[PDB]
């Protein structure tokens, strides 16, 4: 594991040692390397896992998501390329540090033998994506998005590090082995449940969980496109990755302890679907969207069977890659419009038919067109929740629905249409933005043809 | 070995060829249309094989191809089910298609985009093979996702026209509604049956419940735009003439009917949702009927025909006839495909107009479209030894004898007496009165591109189902003994419709004017069907996903509970804590006062 | 009625305007000045590299990979009338009960 | 004489049909002046910064911009507690709520008794 | 489409075409630049029925605050010109 | 470009603020009307009337012809609920309360007609379908070491 | 659509678009030729009965019933032409409509095409940069003061000027591009 972390770490000295004109493609570059290098990441066994050392470890729930933060990297360099251009060196250097440092930190997070490591590293993480957001935030409410994703992550936490350090001197480790194996029945008791609700909620409000969400559509407006790019695809499912560990000694309260949640998140991917129909914002589109899917991840991973997780881990892997892609694209108009408004540019398939061609497909994945992996996913949590109580088709249904209506909304406003007269400073699309798109896209087809990879342990 | 199977996927895989090509230069150039147009034929003849070896012998096989994964105790592989009905509506989609293409060729001369016209088209085309040879649940899924998606492109291809936008968005909402009947469906069959493979779900389901075969219903209602779900059909004609014409019109739609079909051996073991079904079927039929039978567009009226027919197909699914069913579908696709493309003929002849009253004389004008529209309207209407006959006449027969529904039975013989009844209405108002049209005349047909694709699915409407129904082994057991009158009873309200309509058509010379009656109203508005369901509901969502969604509970309440209430409660609690003047005089106090608690109180 | 004085000129100005730039729209004979630069028989080509290679590498997928596996390809049972004969046993099938015949 | 026809909110009353407009008094055509003065004073300042060859931007809109602050972030400090609002969220937001988990946990201890009776016939549930 | 360029002198020709064929108008009195109310002693409603006329015969409606301006053939010609965008 | 005075702002209570504030929004005093001072935060925002963006004049000069919206002019608080895609409420040639009950009143009967139908059904003159051996015994299921019954069927 | 909007509508103005609104659905109602000439007379001899009468309070009580019996008798299904603003093909062509100022950014390799249209583009700027330059000014001195009254727009008066306002109108895409 190694292998992966000290490239990482080398990418330091080379930012600050590169010549003042070439910082980007010596990261770009390397970036590739070491997204090539953890790609062998993903042979996996059948058996309990690959044990690197006592402190690291891989399995088949965290190879994806390390193949995942690795490919990010050189997506929000060259995303960032754009509108760092007027930037001294030294500022640069520092926002490839804070990256290069983001992605350090989940690297180490995702291995994790240990689960006060983990929440060490996972707090830590806390720390360059608040940065990224306050310093190179265009707009003055950073400061209160950069106060509340700290401050809500921060009291969801706290309650964890003494859950854990109660849970260690209790059983006598935190180590997921042995914890695994050792694993014991929890009783029905007061105190049971208030370190049920330590353990959960801390991973539940970074999901995030619905009336729990009110940081995420500030966070994504107010950061940067990079901020925006690594939130919305890997910083999401922490939480979930964190509850798919630590849901294995909770047992067998969480039978019925779920039951609060699961209502918040049944109706909640409802709600926020239909507050995706009256937006004037793509970003807060798009986040809200980002919402309604990690709500159906939070339903999956709170069911507890073999599909909900499989199901869980596809979705979380596409909808990382689609909303990337969607906020990609939507950087892409604010670059030329500098509104981050909907209804001003309109008919932009008119202009730039590419974008327009990337803006399709995008949405597509979105809607969870099959034989794409958001289909897969959102199938196998679909009929998990069916087995789990046949009603609850019913609401999915809804949502699935709700979901194609705005996705296509979101296609129809911008790109058809008439095209707005007064704006004249829409030029062509720069070789760039297509690159990205397309390094955004064909993985998720790629993908769709051996889904095995991303389908979690349990396949 | 058995080239059944390499032809069957033969044809497949050559279908695709011109979407690998895309990127190519031939998609740069003018002959693109006729390379799509020329795979599409050799496509077809080549698929004319595996067909005559099923009328030699009966083949039939499954081919599981490409194992794409295993889920624990399920298994999902590409397979391709190649039975009767794969084999047989193969030949007759391509056959449409390529009479359809041939004609676009024509009408779509002037379109700057015309490739990618063609390329949309084949696109639809490869996905609707998809949906018909699937042979478990996800394939099918991913054909009915396809064609849906290829609609809603091919619908909005003006995507300058606001209407065309609202009414493509209009179809993938009404599909997505049937949607979720389909992943219902799909969800219990894993569920129960543990498995997606047809085979599986026909041995281990003796008796279907009723769930799985709700949500079938639903899916195919909503596919096949049934009442409930019905204006999507009509509205989808803001779509050029040549996608109305082979998606819309002939097969497309006719997907939900397909899947009731490919899931008869559990149908016919439920005997409230062939209930269901044949009710649905007969309000439809009448409904589509009823508002067809006064409306204005040319379109509109074949849209809504069609939509007629696929009620009566439904009727036919509701009575435990599927092969019969089946049957109806073959021979509706060349006539209904037949009949839109004399109507594009005619509105490219006018310059793009429409309505039927700005349109009189053009019986002589152009009469190769009248003499194909009126072999269309014939068998159509059921006039016998023609393609219509073998199919409706027989629908007719089964449903009058059989032990189903009295208001079914009367539904679906009003619904002939109108579908005559407006097949009268076409003809009159479009090629017997005196022209209508701007004195500029442009009337003209000498284009042979037009005139064979016409010409090729005139020749089907006379011989094909002849044809087809002395090829095909037989399927159900015969009504062989009729009382005289009922056999007769279809063509009876036959020629009852085309007399009454034809006598209220002629009242119009009369100089005589009278405001309309209020049942005519209710007729032309959709039975008022489009107006609130579209503006009642969407609505009554739209404002509450502004009011109670977004600002009251997320932007006011939300915000009011966690954050709002920590920083009022510590800022208050910072004011009183540090709000001291500095005077030592309190300060010794407070500690005099410390000292006593903690001297009386902890010991 | 009728249009003010001022109205008048504006849209004479304004139409000999536009029928000038329209004018201005059309193309000169060497208008596209394309840069030039390079690296039954049209039905038979395209019946040998449109049918015949898809269908021979389908039939050898087919015939040597998804036949390899049990079960991949599996054909309906071809149906048996009284009085055949089997090519691979060579046994007949006995008539039937000779069933009384009339109109 | 002929029936009335009743405007609703989602069908409005014709323009035509209106008897305010036939109202006319010299208030009413100094208030239309006076709206085809602002609207024709915005109309010009609008295409004075539209034809202009120097600019190559978009034209900032105000209202546009009102629009949107209104719609996003003037709805808290404008939010009063009171007893509609009070109420109204209430409702909307914890009755869906106990409503759909009564009716799952209904669902649910239906389920569970019908097992331990043993009268589900769940055979050939392999996969959950 | 297979749509001939019409020109001004076709547009032309078809105004005094069914303007000729309007029995109320004298064929000799009227001219291309022959005003309806005064020249022609025409009613506001004619000129409304005259704009119809029009309308039917080229296939495409004129707007009431347009047609309502239109007094005279040559600015009728001018208007559809204007509208259909024909060079000559 | 834009300075914080002219920012909505909250509800007027005096006349002088609310001319102010009128003329922030580009219309008229007498024409301006707020939404009533209730919770919801709609404060200084004007109440504009519900009519629908579809029944906006084609044929004005509009600077957005697809949104017949014009640039300066105040916005609806649900444009985006207007917008020619979405409900519109333009006059419909039938009263709106006629039209509900006419469909109301055409799917009822349609219904209770279907039910009655279910009720009094038609058929044949026949008896039941005969099928030689035990019904199809064998071949309806099976369970060839049970023996069941047998049925025996009549011919006349 | 080219005329300026006036702030108020006449009563004549009024009742002609009644009499034209009616005339049409009529023609809609009546599908035939004959008959429709026929109906029209006769519409038009019970339309010019109160031509001449004369006081304004009975004048403003007609046209107001005759209003309310139109909109009974209104033939919810009118005949609109292709392109009307509700036609079949109201906004076919608005896909094919594209502003002209994309071609000031297209590469020089594609400008080396078509070199005679881009000369006379640059002329064309070249009028424009001039000719707004002499609008500003003409604009400013012709405007009453407080902010203009009505959105009409003067013609040129001099010899060299041009129309202000002129560069969006003229330069129109076309009515059919491709
Ligand atoms: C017992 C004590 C419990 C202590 C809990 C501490 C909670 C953490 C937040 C503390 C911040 C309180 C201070 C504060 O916000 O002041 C109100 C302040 C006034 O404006 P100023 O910016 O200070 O003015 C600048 C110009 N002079 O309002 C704000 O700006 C708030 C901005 C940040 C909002 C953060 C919201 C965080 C709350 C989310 C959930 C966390 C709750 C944690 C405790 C809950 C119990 C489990
Ligand atoms: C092209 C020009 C080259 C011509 C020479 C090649 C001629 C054929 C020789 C190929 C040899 C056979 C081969 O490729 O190996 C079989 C190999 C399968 O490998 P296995 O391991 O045995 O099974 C899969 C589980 N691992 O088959 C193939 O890969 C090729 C055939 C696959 C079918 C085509 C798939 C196209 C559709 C893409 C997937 C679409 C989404 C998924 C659909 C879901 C449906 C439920
Ligand atoms: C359950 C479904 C709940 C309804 C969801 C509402 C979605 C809200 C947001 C939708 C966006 C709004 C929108 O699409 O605009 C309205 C749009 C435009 O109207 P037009 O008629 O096209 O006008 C064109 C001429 N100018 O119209 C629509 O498409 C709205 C359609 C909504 C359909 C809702 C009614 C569905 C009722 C289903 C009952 C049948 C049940 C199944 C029966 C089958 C038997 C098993
Ligand atoms: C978005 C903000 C969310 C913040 C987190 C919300 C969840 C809060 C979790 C509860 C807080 C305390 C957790 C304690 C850590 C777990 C350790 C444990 O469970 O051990 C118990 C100890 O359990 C406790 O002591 C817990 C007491 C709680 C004290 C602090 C109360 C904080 C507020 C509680 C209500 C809110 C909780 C849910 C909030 C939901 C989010 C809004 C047993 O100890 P013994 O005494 O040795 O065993 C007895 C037998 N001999
Ligand atoms: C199926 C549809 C049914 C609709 C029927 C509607 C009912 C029709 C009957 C309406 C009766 C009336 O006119 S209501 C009568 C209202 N009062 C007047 O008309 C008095 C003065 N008339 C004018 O001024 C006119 O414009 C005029 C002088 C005619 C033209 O003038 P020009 O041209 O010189 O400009």
């Amino acid at each position: 594991m190694l292998k992966i972390i000290i490239p990482t770490t080398m990418l330091l000295p080379m930012t600050w040692m590169s010549k003042h004109n070439m910082i980007w493609i010596n990261a770009t570059v390397h970036s590739l390397l070491i997204s090539l290098i953890s790609l062998s990441l993903l042979n996996q066994l059948g058996e309990n896992s690959l044990n690197f050392s006592l402190t690291f470890f891989s399995d088949s729930l965290s190879a994806p998501l390390l193949v995942l933060t690795t490919w990010l990297l050189p997506l929000m360099l060259m995303a960032s390329q754009s509108h760092l251009s007027k930037e001294t060196t030294t500022r640069k250097k520092l926002y490839i540090t804070m990256l290069i440092l983001l992605q350090l930190f989940l690297i180490m997070t995702f291995t994790a033998t240990e689960l006060i490591l983990f929440y060490i590293l996972f707090e830590a993480t806390l720390v360059p994506t608040l940065i990224i957001i306050t310093r190179w935030g265009n707009q003055t409410e950073r400061l209160n998005a950069g106060l509340y994703f700290l401050f809500y992550t921060l009291a969801g936490s706290l309650p964890l590090l003494v859950a854990l350090v109660y849970i260690q001197n209790t059983t006598g480790s935190l180590n997921f082995l042995i914890i695994h194996y050792w694993s014991h029945p929890l009783s029905n008791s007061w105190s049971n449940i208030f370190m049920w609700l330590a353990c959960i909620m801390a991973f539940m409000v970074k999901m995030p969980l619905y009336g729990l969400h009110l940081w995420l559509p500030k966070a994504h407006v107010e950061a940067p496109i990079a901020g925006s790019m690594v939130l919305a695809a890997v910083l999401l499912k922490l939480g979930g990755y964190g509850m798919m560990r630590i849901t294995t000694i909770l047992n067998p309260l969480t039978n019925y302890m779920a039951y609060p949640f699961l209502m918040l998140s049944m109706w909640g991917m409802i709600m926020t679907s239909s507050i995706c129909l009256r937006q004037t914002d793509l970003k807060s589109l798009i986040a809200y969207s980002s919402v309604s899917h990690m709500a159906l991840v939070i339903v999956a991973i709170m069911i507890q069977t073999p599909w909900s997780f499989m199901g869980a881990t596809a979705l979380m892997i596409a909808h990382g890659l689609t909303s990337s892609m969607l906020f990609c694209l939507a950087n892409t108009n604010y670059e030329r419009v500098h509104s981050r408004t909907m209804i001003l540019a309109r008919g932009l398939q008119t202009l730039l038919p590419l974008m327009a061609t990337w803006w399709l497909v995008a949405s597509l994945t979105n809607l969870a067109l099959p034989p794409s992996i958001n289909l897969i996913g959102e199938l196998f949590i679909i009929t998990a929740s069916f087995s789990w109580s046949n009603i609850t088709i019913i609401l999915m249904g809804m949502n699935m629905m709700i979901t194609a209506l705005y996705s296509l909304y979101m296609l129809i406003t911008t790109q058809r249409g008439k095209y707005t007269h007064h704006i004249n400073n829409i030029k062509p699309s720069f070789t760039r933005e297509n690159a990205l798109m397309a390094l955004h896209i064909l993985p998720l087809l790629l993908l769709t043809l051996n889904p095995k990879m991303i389908l979690g342990p349990l396949y | 070995m058995n080239p059944f199977a390499s032809l069957t996927l033969t044809t497949l895989t050559i279908l695709t060829i011109p979407i690998m090509m895309s990127n190519s230069n031939i998609y740069k150039t003018n002959l693109y249309p006729n390379y799509v147009k020329t795979t599409v034929s050799y496509a077809f003849t080549l698929s004319l094989v595996p067909l005559l070896m099923f009328m030699h012998t009966g083949q039939e096989m499954i081919i599981s191809n490409w194992h794409w994964m295993t889920l624990q105790t399920v298994e999902l592989s590409l397979s391709f089910k190649m039975d009767y009905f794969s084999v047989m509506f193969i030949p007759v989609a391509l056959f449409v298609t390529w009479s359809i293409m041939e004609f676009s060729m024509w009408y779509m001369h002037s379109d700057p985009f015309i490739n990618r016209f063609f390329k949309y088209l084949l696109l639809f085309l490869i996905t609707m093979m998809i949906l018909v040879t699937a042979n478990n649940l996800f394939q099918l899924f991913i054909g009915w996702e396809g064609v849906g998606i290829m609609s809603f492109l091919l619908i909005g291809w003006w995507h300058g026209r606001t209407d065309a936008n609202t009414a493509a968005l209009q179809a993938i909402l009404y599909n997505r509604i049937g949607d979720i009947g389909f992943v219902l469906s799909m969800a219990w069959f894993l569920t129960h049956s543990n498995a997606w493979d047809l085979q599986q779900i026909f041995m281990l389901n003796n008796e279907c419940p009723n769930m799985p075969l709700i949500g079938l219903l639903l899916a195919a209602a909503g596919k096949s735009a049934q009442f409930g779900l019905h204006p999507w059909l009509p509205s989808a004609m803001e779509g050029p003439t040549p996608v109305s014409a082979l998606l819309h019109s002939s097969t497309m739609v006719v997907a939900g009917v397909f899947l009731l079909i490919r899931f008869y051996p559990l149908m016919e073991t439920n005997k409230l949702v062939q209930t269901m079904t044949l009710c649905l079927g007969a309000i439809t039929t009448l409904f589509t009927a009823l508002c067809a039978i006064t409306q204005n567009d040319i379109k509109k009226i074949v849209a809504f025909s069609t939509s007629s027919q696929l009620g009566l197909m439904m009727v036919t699914i509701g009575i435990n006839q599927p092969h019969l069913a089946f049957l109806h579908i073959c021979m509706h696709a060349f006539f209904k495909a037949m009949l839109f493309m004399c109507s594009g003929s005619i509105i490219h002849s006018l310059n793009d107009e429409q309505d039927i009253r700005k349109m009189g004389g053009l019986y002589k004008a152009m009469p190769f479209t009248t003499t194909a529209l009126i072999i269309g309207s014939l068998a159509l209407t059921g006039m016998p030894y023609l393609t219509g006959f073998y199919s409706k006449d027989l629908i007719i027969e089964a449903v009058n004898m059989s032990y189903t529904n009295a208001w079914a039975l009367l539904m679906t013989l009003i619904a002939t007496s109108l579908t005559a009844a407006y097949s009268t209405r076409i003809i009159f108002f479009a090629f017997l009165g005196k022209p209508r049209f701007p004195p500029l005349v442009l009337i003209n047909e000498n284009n042979p591109l037009l005139i064979n694709s016409i010409k090729r699915l005139l020749i089907g409407s006379i011989f094909a189902g002849f044809i087809i129904s002395n090829n095909i082994p037989p399927m159900t057991v015969p009504n062989t003994t009729m009382p005289l009158y009922m056999k007769m009873t279809a063509l009876i309200v036959t020629i009852m419709g085309f007399m009454l309509a034809l006598e209220l058509n002629n009242t119009t010379y009369y100089l005589k004017f009278k405001y309309p009656s209020q049942t005519y109203k209710f007729s032309n508005m959709l039975g008022y069907y489009p107006s609130i369901m579209h503006r009642l509901p969407t609505y009554h969502n739209l404002s509450m996903s502004q009011k109670s969604a977004s600002s009251l509970l997320d932007l006011i309440w939300l915000e009011t509970i966690l954050p709002k209430t920590t920083s009022f409660i510590q800022m208050k609690m910072s004011i009183m804590v540090s709000n001291q003047k500095g005077l030592i005089k309190l300060y010794f106090l407070s500690f005099l006062i410390t000292i006593m608690i903690s001297m009386t109180l902890f010991n | 009625s009728g249009y003010t004085p001022d109205e008048k000129l504006r849209l004479q100005q304004l139409r000999e305007l536009r029928r000038r730039w329209l004018k201005d729209q059309e193309l000169s004979p060497r208008e596209p000045v394309l840069p030039p630069r390079r690296v039954t028989y049209r039905h038979s080509i395209f019946a040998v590299t449109h049918v015949l290679i898809p269908v021979w590498i389908i039939h050898y997928y087919l015939k040597y990979h998804v036949t390899a596996k049990p079960y991949t390809v599996v054909e309906r049972k071809p149906r048996i009338f009284p009085g055949d004969t089997i090519l691979e046993t060579g046994e007949v099938i006995p008539l039937m009960k000779e069933f009384p015949d009339q109109h | 004489s002929f029936p009335k026809y009743k405007p609703s909110r989602l069908a409005t009353l014709p323009a035509t049909l209106d008897p305010a407009e036939y109202d006319i008094s010299p208030e009413t055509r100094k208030a239309q002046a006076e709206r085809l003065a602002i609207r024709s004073r915005l109309k010009r300042e609008y295409l004075l910064q539209y034809n202009d060859p120097n600019r190559l931007g978009v034209i900032e809109d105000p209202a546009l911009i009102r629009w949107t602050y209104a719609r996003s972030a003037n709805i808290y400090p404008n939010f009063r507690p009171t007893p509609k609002t009070s109420l109204l969220g209430a409702l909307f937001g914890i009755g869906p709520l106990f409503f759909w988990y009564y009716v799952f946990k209904t669902d649910r201890d239906k389920k569970e008794k019908l097992i331990q009776e043993g009268k589900l016939d769940q055979t050939f549930n392999i996969s959950y | 489409s297979d749509a001939p360029p019409l020109t001004l002198e076709a547009i032309k020709d078809r105004v005094l075409y069914v303007l000729k064929l309007y029995d109320k108008i004298d064929p000799e009195k009227l001219s291309v630049n022959s005003h309806f109310m005064k020249d022609l002693g025409l009613d506001s409603l004619d000129q409304v029925e005259i704009i119809m006329a029009m309308e039917d015969e080229f296939g495409f409606e004129i707007p009431d605050i347009d047609a309502e301006k239109l007094m005279c053939p040559q600015e009728i010609v001018d208007y559809i010109a204007d509208k259909k965008d024909v060079y000559e | 470009h834009v300075t914080k005075d002219m920012f909505p702002g909250p509800y007027p209570k005096t006349p002088e603020e609310r001319a102010a504030a009128a003329k922030k929004y580009n219309m008229r005093v007498e024409d301006y009307e707020p939404y009533p001072d209730d919770g919801m935060g709609y404060g200084d925002y004007p109440k504009l009337p519900d009519r629908s963006q579809q029944e906006r004049d084609p044929w004005y000069d509009w600077d957005h012809p697809d949104l017949r919206l014009n640039w300066g002019e105040p916005i609806h608080w649900d444009l985006d609920m207007y917008i020619r895609n979405r409900v519109d409420t333009s006059p419909t040639p039938v009263s709106w309360n006629t039209m509900c009950k006419h469909l109301f009143g055409f799917v009822a009967f349609m219904l209770f007609m279907f039910w009655v139908g279910e009720i009094y059904p038609s058929y044949q003159p026949v008896g039941p379908k005969q099928y030689p051996y035990n019904d199809l015994y064998l071949e309806r299921g099976g369970d060839p070491t049970k023996e069941p019954e047998p049925v025996v069927h009549y011919e006349i | 659509a080219f005329s300026a909007p006036a702030a108020y509508l006449t009563h004549q103005q009024k009742v002609l678009r009644l009499y034209k609104r009616a005339l049409r659905h009529l023609e809609s109602w009546c599908v035939h030729r004959d008959k429709y000439r026929y109906f029209a007379c006769l519409m038009r001899a019970r339309f010019d009965e109160h031509k001449n009468e004369k006081d304004m309070v009975k004048a403003t009580q007609l046209l107001r019933q005759a209003e309310e019996e139109f909109w009974y008798g209104q033939h919810p299904q009118p005949y609109i032409f292709p392109e009307s603003p509700g036609g079949t093909s109201y906004e076919r062509y608005e896909c094919y409509k594209v502003p002209e100022w994309c071609l000031d950014d297209w590469h020089p390799s594609e400008k080396a095409m078509y070199p005679d249209y881009f000369a006379k583009r640059e002329q064309w700027k070249r009028l424009r940069r001039e000719s707004w330059e002499r609008e500003v000014k003409q604009l400013q001195e012709e405007t009453p003061p407080g902010g203009p009254r009505t959105e009409a727009l003067p013609p040129a008066r001099k010899e060299g000027d041009l129309p202000p306002l002129w560069w969006h109108i003229v330069t129109r895409p076309r009515e059919r591009p491709m």
